[PDB]
């Protein structure tokens, strides 16, 4: 886009095209179709939400102490 | 009881307590970059709204590609939820304000579509029902434009198609560390700017094909710079929502900590003088 | 003088009591449990010159005397509110922890900084050790924190990235094989290994350990310069500098 | 005490003179009680306090070291020394470090001579006064490390200004302490603290900088430490 | 019972493993997803009414339990007992083949074989 005393480019993040895009729309509609996992990057959430899991397990806690709820 | 067990119970607790700080610790560094990148998303988007509104003074009317309203009958929804949970309510109070507002549509007779985003998201919608017509997931920290296209595809090819006469981004707007607030914003049909829509200029372009195919692919870019740019921000709130929540969750344990110290206590001493006193009174 | 598990006395002596039939205290020990352990370590002292004059009636004149005591104790579990432990801790001034998962991690001499402390400390330093050692008790401790938080993080900033390293450089460093005692000449790796991080440029850790080794033989080819620190024992502004030049000098030697 | 005078009975530590009570009521064979104490430690310290009193003749104010076994205040050795003390001063590490030096805790440190009517209504308010504002000054110490200073409403980084201040005012230097230091260091009145302190958190002294607070005596010595600036 | 109990006795001792994630199920890939859930029936099926001694045909219950995942579809664990009210009284249908098991308790693999079935056979029913 070039405009009186400026000029822009608006560039895609990755090779665009009505072929390339509803390979794109037929994978998210298939995904959706089947319940299935994917993982997220993060690891750092992974194994602390994991020994998170297994130390707040199967601890007597909340009757030892004796709390109301 | 036991002063033996209630020992490791203890022990347990400080150090799920020790483990929530950790995590509050990592949210807390992944958040400045978050807000940067959720900065870096703006320029794009509000220079192509100047490009829109510009060109879509002339060549709108003929042909909106999604510039007017028209007859509600059907809507849809993109949902921004998050790949990780321990972040508080910061899923739960989008999804209850998504549900809420749908009620008002389905009571209206008219039905909802959604397009799904991030783990959270779909596992609600599969809990308590729902017609999720496509999905991405596992993005994580590392959300892309790419991965946008595919959900975005779907809901606008529903909406040229009519199936769709209304198209809604659901995501978290980041206001401050400590507050962070679900919104639906509608984007598509396109709404409504008097700033970039009341001026105009005397110059104007020579659109290469025609200026009304620019329009469409312009509003089609537009679309999903807002949906990518509406995850990206949800991001920022979930690091933020996240160690806020986590910085809880470690007072929570220290909480505990502090009453089955006193639980242990009681143990100890019953435990000694027993011991202490069959002893004496065994001997007799 | 050391007393070798006078934690096993106290169980000795609990059998001895407990025959006697002698009324039983906290963990079946007897009542003055405490008094056992505390009549014997009180015992242990440095004597003022006065008394060592009349004890030994002019024969000495100008010394004076001590006993330095060095008990030990074996917890169960890592577990020092035990009763004997306790004790022994509420007499003894001041405690050399060992831990467990250090030891038998590689880290051998596993004292644990932050729960291990000479309640004296300072005053029976020597006058150079008193400014190396400063930082590295505390600074160490430290390490170990963040070390724990480093499980869970990944990707973190350079700065305590650095510290990081510096830190697994020093307790990697700060660690020594058995029968090998050391010169009060130790403070020149100890000094000078944190003093400008000489180790922190070839860093990375398993040289950090032949470092040490070679280091220790270059300054040998001249020890005057070195024995002069074991003899007195001092640190001065001079001194400082004259160090400075040898690790420098190490610069080209390897 | 009978003398005439008021006296202090400084107990090196009295937890030791109970815990030695029960060596010997051991060795004279008398039965195990509670958690394997004396069946007569009851008595024990109603004895060896009850004599520490105020007569119409004289008094004699006690302040002893006290130790609470494995952090357990239910302990009977703590429990029941704690039924006679009339005052509790707690000396924080973490008080220590920033450098006021009676490390004394403002909060934590209870006395029940205060509590009441009995000082007086002004050193009372005055008293919980700074109970507030220098606790108040806790709260929002982690909502602003985590966020911004300035979202902080005027009223509570005035607060937080404020408490930061009395915190540097009611440290203190002691004669005993100038060979220590080199610091005369001095002695205040009840009303000249009351003055000083009250003063300082009921609008007033806010121009004087934070420094002017360390460790000196009466609040006119802090303001003339503001011109020494 | 030596044969087809060895597959419960592992497949029961990594439920035990998973239990803690337990909490935070659907947070874990469907590779130990699926090792749960066939804990969690499988310890489901671990459980009789008080005065119902089970007839060595509990053999065929258990052991094809473990087997396949006759239990894996329509697992969900409500209808992973009264499946198995159903498959014991079925067999009763042909049962000639059962009190043979009974009787000689003994397997190998021909009885393994007409077990495969008898279960394949099954689920044309209920």
């Amino acid at each position: 886009e070039v405009q009186p005393g400026n000029v822009t480019v608006l560039a895609d993040t990755a090779i665009r095209g009505q072929d390339l895009d509803e390979a794109r729309a037929m994978e998210a509609k298939r995904k959706a179709e089947e319940h299935i996992s994917s993982s997220h990057g993060d690891v750092d959430y992974a194994q602390a939400s994991a020994e998170l899991a297994k130390a707040i397990a199967q601890l007597r806690v909340i009757e030892l102490t004796k709390k109301a709820m | 009881a036991g002063a033996k067990e209630i020992r490791s119970k203890i022990a347990s607790v400080q150090n799920t307590q020790k483990i929530t700080k950790a995590m509050e610790m990592v949210a807390a560094s992944k958040m400045r970059k978050s807000q940067d990148r959720m900065a870096a998303s703006r320029p794009y988007a509000e220079t192509m709204r100047k490009v829109i509104g510009h060109l879509a003074h002339g060549n709108l009317e003929y042909k909106h590609p999604y510039l007017e309203d028209r007859d509600v009958k059907r809507v849809g929804y993109l949902v921004v939820s998050t790949d990780r949970g321990l972040c508080g309510g910061l899923n739960i109070n989008l999804f209850k304000k998504l549900l809420a507002e749908m009620k008002t549509w389905t009571d209206k007779g008219v039905q909802c579509d959604l397009a799904m985003i991030g783990s959270k998201g779909v596992s609600f919608f599969n809990s308590v029902g729902g017609n999720v017509v496509a999905q991405v997931t596992g993005m994580g920290d590392n959300p892309s434009l790419s991965e946008l296209i595919g959900p975005v595809k779907v809901m606008l090819q529903a909406y040229d198609e009519g199936r769709l006469d209304k198209l809604y981004i659901v995501s978290n707007k980041f206001i401050n560390t400590m507050s962070q607030v679900p919104t639906i914003s509608q984007l598509l049909p396109l709404p409504a700017s008097d700033d970039d829509d009341l001026k105009h200029k005397s110059w104007d372009y020579l659109y290469e094909p025609d200026p009304k195919a620019l329009l469409d692919t312009l509003l089609r870019r537009y679309v999903e710079s807002q949906v990518y740019q509406g995850v990206v921000e949800n991001l920022a709130s979930e690091q933020a929502a996240r160690m806020v929540a986590m910085k809880a969750a470690t007072d929570n344990g220290g909480s505990l900590i502090k009453e089955l110290q006193l639980v242990y206590n009681k143990a100890r001493q019953a435990s000694i003088t027993q011991e202490l006193t069959e002893i004496v009174s065994g001997a007799a | 003088i050391i007393y070798d598990d006078l934690s096993k006395q106290a169980v000795a002596y609990r059998q001895i009591s407990l025959l006697l039939r002698r009324p039983p205290g906290r963990e079946a020990f007897p009542g003055d449990v405490f008094y056992l352990h505390s009549r014997l370590l009180e015992r242990a002292a440095r004597v003022n010159a006065e008394y060592v004059e009349a004890f030994t009636k002019g024969e000495v004149k100008g010394k004076t005397g001590s006993l330095t005591a060095l008990p030990i104790i074996e917890t169960q579990a890592g577990d020092v509110s035990a009763f004997v432990p306790t004790n022994v801790i509420s007499i003894t001034d001041g405690q050399i922890f060992l831990e467990t998962n250090l030891f038998n991690a590689g880290i051998r001499p596993a004292v644990n900084p932050g729960i291990s402390v000479s309640r004296v400390g300072g005053a029976a330093q020597t006058k150079i050790m008193k400014k190396l050692s400063g930082g590295i008790r505390t600074a160490l401790a430290q390490y170990r924190e963040l070390a724990a938080f480093s499980q869970f993080a990944s990707d973190l900033d350079d700065a305590t990235r650095k510290q990081l390293d510096h830190g697994q450089k020093v307790t990697e460093l700060l660690k020594q094989k058995q029968y090998a005692p050391m010169s009060v000449a130790q403070q020149s790796l100890v000094l000078f290994a944190a003093e400008r991080g000489y180790l922190a440029d070839v860093e990375l850790s398993k040289i950090g350990s032949f470092e040490a080794a070679l280091l220790a033989y270059v300054d040998r080819d001249h020890a005057p310069l070195m024995q002069e620190i074991n003899q007195t024992g001092g640190y001065n502004d001079e001194i400082e500098g004259k160090l400075k030049g040898i690790l420098d000098s190490f610069k080209a030697t390897q | 005490r009978d003398e005439g005078r008021d006296v202090l009975l400084f107990v090196d530590n009295i937890y030791r003179y109970t815990l030695a009570g029960t060596e010997v009521s051991a060795l004279l064979g008398r039965m195990p009680s509670a958690v394997g104490y004396q069946p007569t430690l009851a008595e024990e310290m109603g004895v060896l306090q009850e004599r520490i009193t105020s007569t119409k003749t004289g008094s004699i104010t006690s302040v002893q070291a006290v130790y609470v076994p494995a952090d357990d205040l239910t302990d009977p050795s703590p429990a029941t020394t704690f039924a006679h003390l009339d005052a509790t001063v707690v000396l924080s590490r973490q008080i220590a470090s920033l450098g006021i030096y009676p490390a004394v805790d403002p909060l934590d440190s209870t006395s029940r001579q205060l509590d009441p009517l009995v000082v007086g209504q002004e050193h009372y308010d005055t008293a919980r006064g700074v109970q507030s504002i220098l606790q108040r000054y806790q709260e929002l110490k982690d909502i602003i490390a985590i966020l911004g200073m300035d979202e902080l409403s005027e009223e509570d980084k005035l607060v937080v200004a404020r408490a930061r201040k009395i915190q540097r005012f009611l440290s203190q230097p002691f004669f005993v302490a100038e060979v220590f230091t080199g610091s005369p260091g001095k002695y205040v009145s009840l009303k000249d603290t009351i003055r000083g302190f009250k003063g300082i958190m009921e609008g007033e002294y806010d121009h004087l900088p934070e420094q002017a607070f360390y460790m000196v005596g009466s609040i006119e010595e802090a303001v003339e430490k503001a011109k020494k600036l």
